[PDB]
């Protein structure tokens, strides 16, 4: 590696080692923060002149205001510290972090030249230094664009603070494509202190629970139960309430359970949820639809399709009991043409071409033929027909048929946009839906929650998480920020 | 890093440097 190589890794290294010890490994907590300020940089948080020192440095560089200090917010941060630090060292002529911010100084002074009273690099000096601490980074001029894109003043030259500013961009990118010990005994004797604790300490049981997968939930009750002789989760939920209480007691659960549990709530009682079971249904794949199914007469001694018969009539119940069946055909990975054309025509016959609809027909394509199959059935139906499957779906049916054909499209073609819809449904009135908000973050965290917030972002312009962050408060929205993961 | 330049494709941040208003009087009594 390169010393500035070395150096971005060492910053990195840094936030990693502080990020872990609490909460999530993408964020700084207010205490893993005053951690890292005391042992990578000593003295400048200045503790004993005021102990709120921290509260002060946090909301300094808490941008996206979430209480926490991602990785964004910290570059920026030991950038304007190097800056400083060489702005310093000019005008008057160790631990791991400082002897990272130290490397990048060392480095543009090595490369840079006299220039006023300030050390700044022209386009043949960042060049060089591009070239031998940055290989592979840099068009027959690249370097010319790169000193365009560092240039803020405009004066032909890169002084420190527009290459300390490239270099946080860069480690940032780093550390964000990265991103796109556990231990159940200790995890669970700190969950019962905080339950324990006067009044509860929810931001603990937050921390730990909406930061390990559900395998490690799993352990982690285990271990409670072993300890306490209780059940955590009727220990949490005497110690909770609202929907942190919902968040918690539904990633307590395995995923089967999770989905059974909520596919039940959609058929208790008077009427349907059509909307949660349509979701569920149409969203599962094979795998967790088998294990939903097993899962559900465990929990409720009655099949799931039985009870989806008794709440549901008609062309719905028939497409839901044929989804909920769980055999669509498997990712054969060898593509069948003739299929593929005489199923798009199929489709095309039995709706967009006739009078009324041969539902039958759509129903036994659209559930019996593998996903990607019928991805490519969709783009040659185009073909045939001159609206796509989505309006041919809103002109032909109507009802809950019509939204239960919907989704499922959805989730043939796009899954994570599928989520990213809902997920904006959920929130952008007045108000929240909150149980599809919950339900949503809770079973996809572990799944696409990347692709989802890619979709999101894509779509919306802003972040899940901004959404988030406006539509809920409290502990409530500290557990959905970690489901999220990060911001973006 | 090298060979992860072409996996990335990253905005500069120099607003948000600019904003936290460090100086070198900071660093000097930082360094006491
Ligand atoms: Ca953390
Ligand atoms: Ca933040
Ligand atoms: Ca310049
Ligand atoms: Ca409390
Ligand atoms: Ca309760
Ligand atoms: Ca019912
Ligand atoms: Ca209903
Ligand atoms: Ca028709
Ligand atoms: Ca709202």
């Amino acid at each position: 590696m390169t010393e500035l190589e070395t150096a971005m890794g060492m910053i990195i290294d840094v936030f990693s080692r502080y990020s872990g010890s609490e909460g999530s490994t993408q964020t700084l907590t207010k205490g893993e923060l005053k951690v890292l300020m005391e042992k990578e940089l000593p003295g400048f948080l200045q503790s004993g002149k005021d102990k709120d020192a921290v509260d002060k440095l946090l909301k300094d560089l808490d941008a996206n205001g979430d209480a926490q200090v991602d990785f964004s917010e910290f570059i920026v941060f030991v950038a304007a510290i190097t800056s400083a630090c060489h702005k310093y060292f000019e005008k008057a002529g160790m631990t791991e972090l400082e002897t990272a911010m130290g490397m990048i100084i060392d480095v543009f002074s090595r490369y840079s030249g006299s220039e006023g009273s300030t050390q700044t690099l022209t386009k043949g000096e960042l060049k060089v230094l591009m070239e031998k601490e940055l290989p592979g980074f840099l068009d027959k001029d690249a370097v010319d664009k790169l000193l365009k894109d560092l240039d803020a003043n405009g004066d032909a030259q890169v002084d420190f603070s527009e290459f300390i500013v490239f270099v946080a961009a860069i480690t940032s990118a780093c550390h964000k494509y990265f991103e796109k010990n556990f231990d159940a005994e200790r995890d669970a004797l700190n969950i019962e202190t905080a339950i324990k604790t006067k009044g509860v300490d929810e931001v603990t049981i937050v921390n730990i629970l909406t930061n390990r997968s559900n395998e490690q939930r799993q352990d982690i009750a285990f271990a409670y139960q072993r300890r306490t002789k209780k059940e955590l989760a009727s220990a949490l939920k005497s110690a909770l309430s609202g929907h942190l209480e919902t968040v918690i007691l539904g990633l307590l659960k395995t995923p089967a359970q999770y989905d059974a549990s909520e596919l039940k709530a959609s058929m208790k009682g008077l009427g349907t949820d059509e909307d949660s079971l349509i979701e569920i249904i149409c969203s599962r794949t094979n795998q967790e639809l088998q294990e939903i199914n097993r899962v559900y007469k465990e929990m409720y001694k009655t099949d799931l399709e039985k009870d989806i018969i008794s709440d549901t009539s008609g062309d719905f119940r028939k497409l839901m009991v044929a989804l909920a069946k769980g055999r669509r055909a498997e990712d054969g990975s060898v593509i069948d043409y003739e299929l593929i054309d005489q199923d798009a025509r199929d489709l095309y016959d039995a709706g967009v071409k006739r009078k009324g609809t041969d539902v039958p027909k759509w129903i036994s394509i659209m559930t019996e033929r593998s996903v990607p199959h019928l991805q490519k059935v969709f783009d040659r139906y185009k073909s045939y027909s001159p609206y796509d499957m989505l309006e041919s779906i809103r002109k032909e049916v109507k009802g809950d048929l019509e939204n239960a054909f919907l989704n499922l499209v959805q989730c043939i073609q796009n899954k994570p946009l599928y989520f990213a819809d809902r997920l904006y449904d959920s929130m952008k009135g007045k108000g929240t839906r909150d149980k599809v908000l919950i339900r949503i973050m809770v079973s996809r965290s572990e799944v696409d929650m990347l692709k989802i917030r890619s979709e999101f972002k894509r779509k919306y312009g802003k972040s899940l998480y901004y959404y988030i962050q406006q539509d809920t408060k409290g502990d409530y929205q500290k557990a959905l920020l970690y489901l999220c993961g990060g911001d973006d | 890093f090298s060979d992860l330049w072409k996996l990335l494709p990253s905005p500069l941040p120099s607003q948000a440097m600019d904003d936290l208003m460090l100086s070198p009087d900071d660093i000097e009594q930082w360094f006491t």
